[PDB]
């Protein structure tokens, strides 16, 4: 009953971490970016690999802090900070910097959080014109292998809802990801091998087992 | 160091065979669990 | 104790005492009618798909690794089931494999036989992409090794490791049989189709692979036969196309 | 020069032995006829 | 077309189409409750009595007599079978014996299974005494002689008279089965409890003893296996002892 | 797996998974009452001719063409069925043949043993006369050739022809069986009395022959016996002759 399929995945755990500040030089260094496949994250992934399709319901929750730079300014007076965290559908417009227009389409659906309050909490359907995603596959896109067209699940994206020339501070972002009603399909033998890359099972032969004295050895009994 | 059980094999009688035959033979093991197995508090796997 | 099978105009002869396995237990079907009713029209020929196609022997000797073929693509020349490949831009299809063997009572040896669904194989070097005419060459089974493989373009085809990162140990988790030279020398196995959508391209994805591993390898004396060749004859079962009206 | 259909064998394995055999083996072939067979307008035999 | 059987922490595996010999059509049971109702208590351990005994193997080559051993004296050192041998003034039990042989078909050989009750032998010379050391080793099997022995206190074990100044061909009066190699490698026994008293000592007298005799020998060619094991597994049933309270 | 026949004072056994071949339908029996009702008298021995009567054995080689008995004159020594010829001037009978052989399973080989009904034979040059003693030699088997044969009164005996001028592949049209060394090492044919008229005499007339024909020649190897015996065992049957009264 500990052994059944939900109790074994329906758990959570932080898959990415990135920093975003509010003025900067860089202007990629403004907002924040998470392209969401199951292939790179290296808890689930392993617990994944018994299982040749599977589906689910995807539960977010974010954890976000602030500080302000060392660099001169103090006695500040400053409010609480408001952030902005958009997802993105699989097939919808991507921004190129904080001040585009694709920030505020009607169709990615967005949070808005001051600090101070409980942490932000979405919830995603099973987004799959297929009927289940899919960890293996044998085959082509159209020419990369292995990667497919249906396992596209999205994007996220998080920046500072500061007004005109803002102060100068810089947060961090912990996302932490969780799997509900999941239903699995065709287990698979477990993986003898370190992981390479993040989109190939590409690997280096590895030995069966660990070694031992004879074929007759049995340590002492105690 | 174990304070579990083992398993040994002995030859009883040795192999006899005709004329024209392989000389070695092997043995294959194949493990499996049965019906009543129970685990408790899931945890990392110490493997990767 | 013979009992001779009859598909179209093909005729096999099997001993009636074969042991079947059906995959997951479930037989091959045709998708019922309504997942798709409104414009989405399928089809079915019947007629060349249900007949055994048999494949080419391959020699078994002491120092081979193994054999595999991806399906399809081993059956794209195969007559009219490699006609409707081209002509039709979606299908589905189940399978019946006969796996034989003649050897003698003086020859010792044990095969796997095993169907492994959606077997991605890794390129032999870490940071490559795997060509596709490593992956197949049609009817032609291509072979294993008994070492790593080095090279550009080659699949790391280690036997120990079955081209999948994987324990060769744990390939009975999949549809399999074992064929064991000093009891019986054949194996079935009938494969439903199995993918996360009902209808697919025929040239861009493998479905499943048949692979056949030696564990324990063979062996003979005197003035016997150095080796033993292994037949595979393949029966479609079920198949199902695209309208075109 | 036929448009007849034809019969063929080939070797699927090869022939496996234990020592102290003989080396080569034979096939023998029988014919008939099943139960519907026609035959039409006698004529001479061309045999003698 | 294996049967297993499981008594207490042991395993074995047997062919179901074995042939089973009781011995003079009894089976083993306690006696019943009231030959010497008073004072006379008796009990029974039965939990580590009921489990397969595995003595060693012999090995059987071209130019072997014989193996016997003498039962009990050689179930002694058996853990808590021979505990209670040692707790206990008097006892009875009855045994199944399995003996098992594993051969090929390059083969050719057959034995008798015989447990001759009451196995009184004689000295190699006419006016002497029988040591006991020459009688039984424990667990380890004695062995006859092709030829007539002497010396002092050996036992005249020619193989034609089997220790006893009988002949080797009448030894069919007893409990018996052969095995022959071109047919089944296996013989089960069951003996009853056989005495003239209901219970006795277990160091002073010997109940039975099991013999095994090649008629016609071992023999093999090129490259087969020089020798074939025997093994013989004991299982004591319905033991039964004194009270102690 | 062995049944065991007697008849009168004789003891052969058999195999009773053996398959029975009648001739063409029709078991032997005795011409009823009133085909000749007036004066023509039958009677029946009975007595000594329902036993079994073992020919020698022939010795089965690498260049062995064939062996054949000429039914009567194969049995005119054979006892009281000998007798009988020579006392009674017309009789009939029916018979059923059994053809053993002893083989080992390191041999192989494939023989034909048919019953051919009235096989006149041919001689050996174009214009001239058979003689009796080139036909048959009584309890000893005649041989066939691999070659053609000369010389004159010799009877025209390769083994390709069988003496008749037939294609021997097509004696299959008579009463036959085929003997596989690799399965059965059996074959039994039961014949009736054939003829054109009810009685006859049985010095003048051979009612049939039996042939042995190998198709393919026995082989061995290393050394294994250079030879197989084939053993012909012939039981009369409702056995009629005229009456002495």
């Amino acid at each position: 009953s500990e052994s059944s399929i939900e109790n074994f995945l329906c758990r959570s755990a932080c898959v990415y971490m990135g920093e975003y500040h509010t003025t900067n030089t860089d202007t990629s260094k403004l907002f924040a970016s998470w392209t969401i496949n199951a292939r790179r994250m290296v808890q689930m992934r392993r617990k994944l690999e018994l299982f040749t399709y599977v589906r689910f319901d995807m539960e977010v929750t974010f954890v976000i802090t602030s500080k302000q730079d060392q660099g001169t300014q103090l006695g500040q007076d400053m409010p609480p900070l408001t952030h902005q965290i958009m997802y993105i559908p699989p097939g919808g417009p991507i921004p190129k910097s904080v001040t585009d227009y694709t920030w505020q389409t009607s169709t990615n659906p967005s949070i808005f959080w001051t600090e101070g309050n409980a942490p932000p909490r979405m919830s995603i359907p099973f987004i799959s014109i297929g009927n289940a995603y899919s960890n293996f596959y044998d085959g082509w896109s159209h020419g990369v292998y292995g990667y497919n067209t249906l396992n596209h699940m999205g994007q996220i994206y998080v920046r500072h809802v500061n007004g005109s020339s803002p102060l100068p501070m810089t947060s961090t972002v912990r996302m932490y990801f969780k799997p509900k009603h999941v239903k699995v399909w065709v287990p698979r033998p477990p993986r003898l091998c370190q992981y390479k890359n993040a989109s190939t099972v590409n690997f280096t032969p590895t030995n069966i087992t660990e070694k031992r004295q004879s074929i007759n050895y049995i340590p002492e009994t105690v | 160091y174990t304070s579990a059980g083992n398993v040994t094999c002995w030859y009883q009688t040795g192999i006899v065979v005709p004329a024209g035959t392989p000389t070695s033979c092997s043995i294959m093991c194949f493990v499996s669990a049965c019906n009543d197995f129970s685990v408790r508090l899931l945890k990392d796997t110490p493997f990767i | 104790r013979v009992r001779s099978i009859t598909l179209g105009n093909s005729t096999i002869t099997t001993q009636e005492s074969a042991n079947v396995v059906v995959a997951y237990g479930r037989w091959p079907e045709y998708l019922k009618d309504n997942e798709a009713t409104a414009e989405d029209q399928p089809t079915q020929p019947d007629v060349a798909t249900c007949r055994f196609y048999t494949l080419e022997s391959v020699t078994w000797e002491r120092d081979s690794p193994g054999w595999w073929w991806k399906f399809p693509d081993a059956l794209k020349d195969m007559g009219l089931f490699g006609q409707n490949m081209y002509y039709h831009y979606l299908g589905r299809a189940g399978y019946t494999i006969h796996v034989q063997c003649n050897a003698s009572k003086f020859h010792q040896g044990c095969l796997m036989v095993v169907c492994v669904p959606e077997a991605e194989m890794g390129c032999s070097q870490v940071d490559g992409t795997v060509n596709e005419h490593s992956l197949s060459e049609g009817e032609t089974a291509k072979k294993f090794a008994s070492t790593s493989t080095n090279g550009t373009n080659t699949v790391q085809s280690i036997v120990t490791n079955a081209g999948m990162g994987v324990g060769v140990g744990n390939l009975t988790i999949f549809p399999h049989q074992w064929i064991n030279l000093r009891t019986n020398n054949c194996a079935t196995i009938v494969m439903p189709y199995i993918n996360n959508v009902p209808m697919d391209n025929m040239f861009r994805h493998h479905n499943f692979t048949l692979m056949i591993i030696p564990f324990v390898p063979l062996d003979y004396s005197s003035d016997s036969s150095t080796y033993v060749p292994i037949t595979v004859t393949v029966a479609p079962m079920c198949a199902e196309y695209n309208g075109l009206r």
